């Protein structure tokens, strides 16, 4: 959270929180509300989400479902999507966090160890998850979807 | 180190579940302290020195065998460590006091500090005494309601260290 | 710490590159012209 | 570490004497397992990232639990962590069976891993399913003559950890 | 080379080769001859056993010319079976040193980040290396080919 | 011993035992044979090898036994060629080993010390080792001659 | 560490106290052993190779076991740490005789020494009498006078292996 | 003390003390004798060091003893003359050391800390410090005064 | 540092092509004196202590002045770094002869070495003199046909001195 | 000397020399007569010394001059003696410069190393060392005599 | 580094020849020098701030545009640095004063000193004249006697900058 790293901040400096980091706080607690009203826009819709970014990333990538891929068969698509929905589901956490703290900590730390033993293709990730960024960032209105795609930028750039 | 944000993230990732209104009406509700929160915390940033000051006086006033020859407290560089120690408890209880929650407490400061006092030779009573020193110390400064808040951590600490 | 006790990092994040006083160990430093 | 020839050596060195029929007949054994001791070994290292593969996999498929929320291989971190156990004791076990001695396994591995799992929260029961599924997807692999050889390595360390 | 290795761990330690470092390096020498004509055999089968692994390697993943895969294309195939070669003669360098050192300092060292800029599975390498294994030790003697595919299961797990 | 130097080798760098460390282990499997049937000879010969190194030693380096020499005594001698049993059977476990690993552990890893502490003179150790180089090979037949030498070199030069 | 003058320091600066009478009188029989104690401390160091030669020579004529194959001292290795260890004996001893205070000799020498060498498996009872036979040797070196001294340090050794 | 920083050097190094630092130690054993009747002399005097030293430190600073002054008050003007009798103490402990090293431990490191804490302002402690340090010169004999200042400048500069 | 094998390896790398018969050939010239290599190491290996006595016997005899004082191997420091130099220099043309390649002398020994002795004030010239000594005393343990191929990384050694 | 020691101690805890630093250099400087005296004492007295502890150590140590001893022969007797009388100028330097430094820089800094390469017994040059403190303690005055026999023995027990 | 005792003993170890009475009247002119030299040390090691402080005040005095913005002293780190350049100058005058040879300097001070004030920007001239700056308040300050004697190890320094 943005609290926590604050408090990490200024932990690892032995002093007490600055005027900066007790305003980034006020001003966090403030957009709270915004915050989770946005995590309930994505929350509410999540299946639209997961099935139009599947459908994307087979018309990008349709070697992973063709025979010889990872994604062949309807349990190995199964698991596509629902690591799909699992990222969305970190997505939403960071963003009532305010930081990608849930999404690295839940998600990004090992994925390349934990994709390599699944031999799934990172790359197709990367499209998967751009696929989500795209329809999100469709669903939320203006400024909100910004927000939200940095953190999608983020998992992408975590993932490459 | 989580804080209640972290904490009702933890306990939806742990079942694997979407948030739902209950979780809305828990991050609500720390929003909604958090402005006390960041005052309390910016006062006793700024009242630091002085609330140390204040407590290590009171302390070695009602214990004056601590920094008299024969007590603990008794060299400059013992004296130092203990105003180093106040100054530990001032700043993680500010810390879990911003965090809402007392993970810190479990998670940076008192793991191992009973072994640590005892292998030092440092007394734990007078020490709970001095962190209590600090607590209303620092309520005078921080007003009702930040009192109310800054005592449970306050609390954690004597009754983790007792 | 094996020496001062408030060059400890938690307190002093600059405790480490602090004065040596008499409480901390024999310091080997290599001055010799570095040839 | 210590390995069969030098167990020979090292339990005639503490007797001090020179070798006799039954030490020339144990080495005579081990230099008749040896080849295919080898063999094995090279089967395993080509193989080892598969192994692994399918290894893990039959042990999340038999018990679903671990890798879903909950779990204690639920997290990219955790199931990474998990796998790098597991590689771990495929190559020592590897380095047991080249070596016709288990005393490796007991050094590297076995001495001190019950208390990290028990720190850490790891399942035994669930690591101990894991080694045997390594042992039999490696016995498919390296054949029944090295399949023999390998799975008393595997039960040492599943005898290790239980 | 072995003469290489032993070289440098006596020199780490200050000291003249051991009894042990002597008689790997004469057998090592003593082992010329086969070696030798080992990897004349692969040199001169260039063709053969690079068209064969890479028909292997594209009718047991066929997903890697498929629409979207590394190698769809003529020329991606082409690039394919050209670090085939690549890996065969590094194969060749190897037998002939003695040792894995000679695919090391050419083909193992950076690999995964060279694969991962030109976006190349993995997975993909080591089941072409696998197959190359397979028809190379197809043409070898029983006692040759043996020694072929203890470098190749080396290239096998270098990849992956 | 060969097995032993190899699989710490490969446990020092996190890897499987390379092509080579397989192919020396595969080597020294074969030739433990021979290896057995040299110390079965030198075991069956300690006796004479003893008394005629010592004899060689004394006529090479009348000082030891000369009165104020380290060996100077009957006792003392006959410590003497007790230390030179010690190395011969060290000795015979290093060809059994394979490699001079035993030798090292058991009879070179602090030897000046003890020596220094007993005031017993390295040279005389490396006559003593070269006598019993001299009358053990003069038993074996060349190709064991050969290997026997190069474990009595290994201990010469360490006691040097 | 804490020498004599250290020692008569602290335990006046605990209690708050200037030096009187009968710690100037400490101080006094401190510095006047001081020609005694330096001229032992160079034969000492003059013929520390000589005195642990004959020390162990007499050590292993006594308990010849302990070199002899199944010995806890058979081996170059092991032997060459006996007389390691036997030698760190001697100039910590030593050390302790300078300073007049066995201080040195709880904080650098037998500070989990026991256990060491009970988890090692050396013979706690062999050591102690090749510490009595350093003692025995050393004080015929450095007469009678420096051997008392020297004799309360080996015992206070001796005390804390046994 | 002089004893045991040479012990303490020698052990660092795992050896002996040298010839030289034993000459360090007889030439301190030595001058026991002399630098004992020192610190008996400033023991003995210590009540009229310390009336002498806190008056004129007072006349040289009046804003410590006056109201808003950190020493105004009986008791705060005790603590002060209780201060400088610890510090006198320290400068005997010095003494009879050898070296500033006693002085060091109990009452150099952290003193400023601890000053700071106790609102105590530094100037006036090295001015005492000064006052103490020309009382006790003049006190004793000119021999003995370097030897007592040196102790003294060492405190100053500490504090300083 | 490369061999012949890697040197060969280098250049049909560089050029991109496969082993031809050339390089065939030139690899089986390698292995053909790889037995003789191996064979004088392991001889040098026992006399590298008895080779640099003699050397350095041989060398002060002639050279007496060197080791009298006001030369530059007088002293116990610089006699060591004498005899520690012709060490270095017979064993690092044994390596350069197991090699097969002068290039490990190049990377190591001859890089500015006459620049370092004429800094320090080393004769260069009783340096080839004692790399001579070294050859002759060499050359009469390991045998002709192995001295001739060690005696031209000696002359290596001297021309690359002088 | 000891001014080269106190200097390169005050370097190198970056001070300049303290008071008693400066009293030892008075010190020294002061007694830099006697010293000479002894100096010349020793000097005048080389044959005797050398030859009387020359005698010494062939009486303790017969072997070392019996038939394959290292100083059988007029020669390298002569040699041994030479040897000694390079220490006892040593050992003169270090009286003269009031430590043991020039010991070191000129004859124990690598002498174990070059005794082994002119396979010299250690042991043999501590008796003879010895011998020379017995002969040279009595040429000399009591405390004369005891501050050469501490650079004797510290020569003793650097040899060992 | 070597002091005036030093080089007698090597003038005399490099001829092999024992002391003579010509060695014996150069010692005892250092010996009979060594009072002064002492005297003046510790005269220099009372002072040496305010020999600082007069010699800084004159070559800033002198140079003012080196403290003025743009100058090589204009800030606090900077300033500091180039005091305690001098702070080092006066303290290894100081220690080639009491040893009585220059060797120090040149092995210490003057290694390098050139090019690396060179590459830093630092005026050797300005530096030089706070040598002579420091020169002249040691003379002052020493007495004559003892300012000939520093002033061949001022102008010394100043020349290894020139
Ligand atoms: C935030 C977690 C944390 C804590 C709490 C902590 C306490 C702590 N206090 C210490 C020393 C000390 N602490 C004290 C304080 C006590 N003496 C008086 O009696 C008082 C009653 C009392 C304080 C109110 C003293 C006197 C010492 C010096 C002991 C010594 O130096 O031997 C030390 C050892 C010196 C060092 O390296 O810092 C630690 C680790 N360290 C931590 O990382
Ligand atoms: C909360 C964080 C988290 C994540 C993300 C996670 C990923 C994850 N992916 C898995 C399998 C999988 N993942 C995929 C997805 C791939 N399909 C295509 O290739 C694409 C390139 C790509 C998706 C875009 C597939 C197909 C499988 C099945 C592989 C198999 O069955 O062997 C599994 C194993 C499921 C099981 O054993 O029951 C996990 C645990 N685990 C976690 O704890
Ligand atoms: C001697 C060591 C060495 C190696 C191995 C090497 C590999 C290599 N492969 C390349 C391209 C390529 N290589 C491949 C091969 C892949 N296609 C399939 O997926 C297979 C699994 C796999 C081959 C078996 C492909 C598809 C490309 C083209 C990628 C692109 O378009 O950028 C390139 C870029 C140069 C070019 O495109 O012509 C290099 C440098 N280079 C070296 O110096
Ligand atoms: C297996 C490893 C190992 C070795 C090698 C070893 C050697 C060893 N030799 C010893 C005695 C001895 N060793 C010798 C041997 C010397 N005499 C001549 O000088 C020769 C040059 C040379 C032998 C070739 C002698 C003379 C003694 C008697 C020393 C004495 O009586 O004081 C001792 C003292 C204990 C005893 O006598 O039982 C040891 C420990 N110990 C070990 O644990
Ligand atoms: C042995 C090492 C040691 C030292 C040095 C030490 C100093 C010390 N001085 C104290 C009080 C004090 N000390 C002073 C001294 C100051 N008054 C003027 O400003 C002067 C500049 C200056 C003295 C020359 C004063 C005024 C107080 C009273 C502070 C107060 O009660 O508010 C206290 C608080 C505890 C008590 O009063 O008993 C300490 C710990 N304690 C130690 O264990
Ligand atoms: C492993 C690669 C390697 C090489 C090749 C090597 C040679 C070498 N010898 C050196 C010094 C030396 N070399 C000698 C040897 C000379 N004494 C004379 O009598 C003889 C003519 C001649 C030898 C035959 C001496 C005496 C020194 C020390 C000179 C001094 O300390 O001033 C130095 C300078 C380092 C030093 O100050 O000691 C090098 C680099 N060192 C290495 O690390
Ligand atoms: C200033 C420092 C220094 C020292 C100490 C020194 C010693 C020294 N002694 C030597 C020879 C020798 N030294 C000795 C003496 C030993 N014989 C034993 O019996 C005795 C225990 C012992 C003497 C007490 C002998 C016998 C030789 C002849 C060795 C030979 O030529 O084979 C040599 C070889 C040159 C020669 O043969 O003349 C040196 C360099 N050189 C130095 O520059």
């Amino acid at each position: 959270s943005v609290v926590t790293k604050a408090i990490v901040s200024a932990d690892a400096e032995a002093r007490y929180l600055s005027p900066g980091e007790l305003d980034r706080i006020r001003g966090f607690v403030s957009s709270g509300e915004r915050r989770l009203r946005v995590a309930q826009t994505l929350t509410e819709s999540r299946e639209r989400i997961i099935k139009q970014a599947g459908d994307q990333l087979f018309q990008k990538r349709p070697d992973l479902v063709s025979p010889g891929g990872n994604a062949y068969g309807a349990e190995r698509t199964a698991s596509c999507l629902r690591d799909l929905d699992y990222y969305l589901r970190l997505v939403t956490f960071g963003i009532v966090a305010g930081d990608v703290t849930p999404i690295e900590e839940i998600g990004v730390i090992g994925v390349k160890e934990m994709y390599r033993n699944l031999e799934v293709p990172l790359p197709g990730m990367v499209e998967a998850v751009k696929a989500m960024k795209s329809v999100a960032t469709g669903l939320l209105s203006g400024d909100d979807s910004a927000e939200v795609g940095y953190y999608f930028d983020y998992l992408a750039g975590a993932l490459a | 180190m989580q804080d209640a944000i972290t904490s009702v993230i933890n306990t939806y990732d742990v079942q694997g579940k979407y948030f739902d209104t209950s979780a809305f009406d828990k991050l609500k509700a720390y929003y909604a302290t958090g402005e006390l929160r960041v005052r309390a915390a910016g006062t006793i940033s700024a009242n630091a020195a002085t609330i140390i000051k204040e407590a290590s006086a009171k302390l070695f006033s009602n214990q004056p065998d601590l920094v008299r020859p024969g007590g603990n407290a008794y060299t400059t560089r013992r004296y130092a460590a203990c105003v180093r120690d106040m100054d530990y408890f001032l700043r993680y209880a500010t810390y879990a006091m911003l965090a809402g929650d007392t993970s810190i407490l479990d998670e940076r400061v008192l793991n191992g500090l009973k072994e640590t006092y005892n292998s030092l030779g440092v007394p734990i009573s007078s020490t709970v005494q001095g962190i209590q020193a600090m607590k209303e110390v620092t309520g005078s400064l921080v007003g009702s309601g930040a009192a109310k808040e800054m005592g449970v951590y306050f609390d954690y600490l004597s009754s983790g260290l007792s | 710490r094996s020496g001062n006790p408030i060059t400890n990092e938690r307190g002093n994040p600059a405790g480490g590159i602090s004065d040596k006083t008499s409480l901390s160990p024999q310091i080997f430093k290599l001055t010799q012209d570095n040839r």
